[PDB]
């Protein structure tokens, strides 16, 4: 090829990598927030009521 | 260059990237070579800057092309459908719907206008729901105009065997309109009346015969009540026994008897049918071209809205970054798509290969080979950058 | 070779440095860099 397509090419190539693992990143994160909050609620829900 | 062209201008649709320079004009200006370069400067151009969408990860990003491809392909065909049954109503003739209002504006002035419609398509949705959402709304709305030039084509076909039988050709007609009280007797059972569908050579040999065919047969009953070009439709009154003779008489004679008595309820149902059957196809053929119409606009609105999508995405695919694009809507003047096209390629091309590229012009559409169908579902002949070519 | 090379380059629109290498029935080597995901 043409040095000038491969280098493109590769300048490309990386920035899909870096965005799918963000991208996947974010949705991993966002999730693990959702996750926290419900998991304490529901320790201290069951045990509040057996204090009761 | 074309598929289904009136009058309608063709539109060549593009998007670059923000760091593009042409080489046909080196250190000039994107957006000024289009207008004042491009085709002798009788290139019109017009905005359509399409915005920013969630663009998903790069194993999703293969899997969106692929179905932009073809949901663009089912939305064109269906279209072209729609125009169709149209163009049979007459409700498009010289020219209308390529060219006609969009919501009270013209099509090639609603594209300079069309830069995304939230109308009900949202960019706090994810991109999947986009193509889920236009697709059925275009899949559902043909289905309906299709329904109803079904119906309406039956519905003629019912009104066309009504006016025959009402009058016409004798060979299951029964006449029901020209009724009167004596010429068409039945009150009690003693008497009725027969009608005999004779051939105009044949009308003297009937008046001749009409008393022989059977015993009691009525005195001068014999007279044309109506009459066509192949037949002259007689009545006779006789006794009710004496029927059965009277048939069987006239067919060795080489008449055909038409059985139709005065029954009230016989009258009336044979003529409800004509009446009805009209009312049926009346009805129908209003609301059917205002739903074709109403059909039209909604599904022109969404073609568009993939194409702006299909092309958004495929910018990502191939550029890379940056992820703003400058993208333009270009009016072709038709018949000058082919050296648009050229110009466009030799200048823009070296940015998605140095190799990969070669010249091209003007989009041919087959089912000889998938090669030259500019799609990335399909195996094609790569651009060289991108570029979808629009035909009205 | 040249199916397969036209297959992956209608596939992936563009997107790919393709190579081939014959081997020394005759046979011939391939390199793809499948630059991303979803398709590999």
């Amino acid at each position: 090829l043409t040095p000038n397509q491969v280098n493109d090419e590769l300048n490309k190539m990386q920035a899909f990598i870096r965005k799918e693992a963000e991208e996947k990143a974010k949705e991993i994160q966002l999730k693990a927030d959702q996750e926290y909050e419900i998991e304490k609620t529901n320790i201290v829900r069951n045990e509040t009521n057996n204090i009761d | 260059m074309a598929t289904a062209l009136y009058t309608a201008n063709d539109f060549i649709l593009i998007s670059l990237p923000q760091n593009a320079q042409p080489v046909t004009a080196p250190g000039s200006k994107t957006d000024s070579w289009f207008n004042e370069t491009l085709i002798g400067g009788r290139a019109f151009v017009s905005d359509f800057k399409i915005p920013e969408f969630k663009i998903g990860s790069l194993d999703t990003l293969i899997v969106e092309s692929e179905e932009l491809s073809k949901v663009d392909n089912q939305i064109g065909a269906s279209i072209g459908k729609i125009i169709e049954i149209l163009q049979g109503l007459n409700e498009t003739s010289t020219n209308a719907y390529r060219t006609l209002p969009i919501n009270n504006m013209p099509v090639p002035e609603y594209l300079e206008n069309f830069q995304w419609q939230t109308r009900k398509f949202k960019l706090d949705k994810s991109i999947k729901d986009l193509i889920t959402l236009i697709s059925n709304e275009s899949s559902q709305l043909d289905a309906d105009v299709r329904a109803t030039y079904a119906n309406y084509n039956s519905a003629k076909t019912n009104l066309a065997a009504a006016e025959r039988k009402k009058t016409g050709d004798l060979s299951v007609r029964s006449l029901h309109d020209i009724v009167k009280p004596e010429d068409f007797v039945l009150n009690s059972e003693h008497l009725t009346t027969v009608l005999v569908a004779v051939p105009k050579s044949l009308k003297s040999d009937f008046e001749k015969s009409y008393e022989t065919l059977s015993k009691n047969v009525v005195p001068a009953s014999a007279s044309v009540i109506a009459e066509d070009a192949e037949y002259v439709l007689f009545n006779v009154h006789l006794f009710k026994k004496n029927v059965q003779e009277f048939t069987t008489a006239a067919r060795e004679k080489k008449f055909i008897p038409r059985e139709f008595n005065y029954s009230e309820e016989l009258i009336d149902q044979l003529k409800k049918e004509h009446d009805s059957a009209a009312s049926l196809e009346q009805s129908l053929r209003v609301q059917l071209v205002r739903l074709a119409k109403t059909a039209y606009v909604d599904v022109f609105i969404n073609w568009f809205h993939i194409k702006a999508l299909r092309v958004y995405v495929e910018s990502v695919l191939r550029y890379g970054l940056p992820p703003h694009f400058n993208i333009k809507i270009i009016a072709v003047p038709p018949k000058n798509l082919s050296k648009c096209k050229s110009e466009l390629i030799d200048a823009f091309g070296f940015l998605g290969g140095n190799a990969f590229m070669k010249d091209k012009k003007g989009k041919i559409n087959k089912q000889d080979t998938s090669l030259h169908q500019y799609a990335s579902l399909v195996d094609t002949e790569y651009e060289p950058f991108v570029m979808y070519i629009i035909n009205l | 070779v040249d199916i397969l090379n036209r297959i992956l380059w209608r596939l992936l629109r563009g997107n790919l440095i393709f190579q081939n290498f014959p081997i020394e029935v005759e046979k011939d080597c391939f390199i793809i860099f499948t630059h991303g995901e979803t398709l590999l």
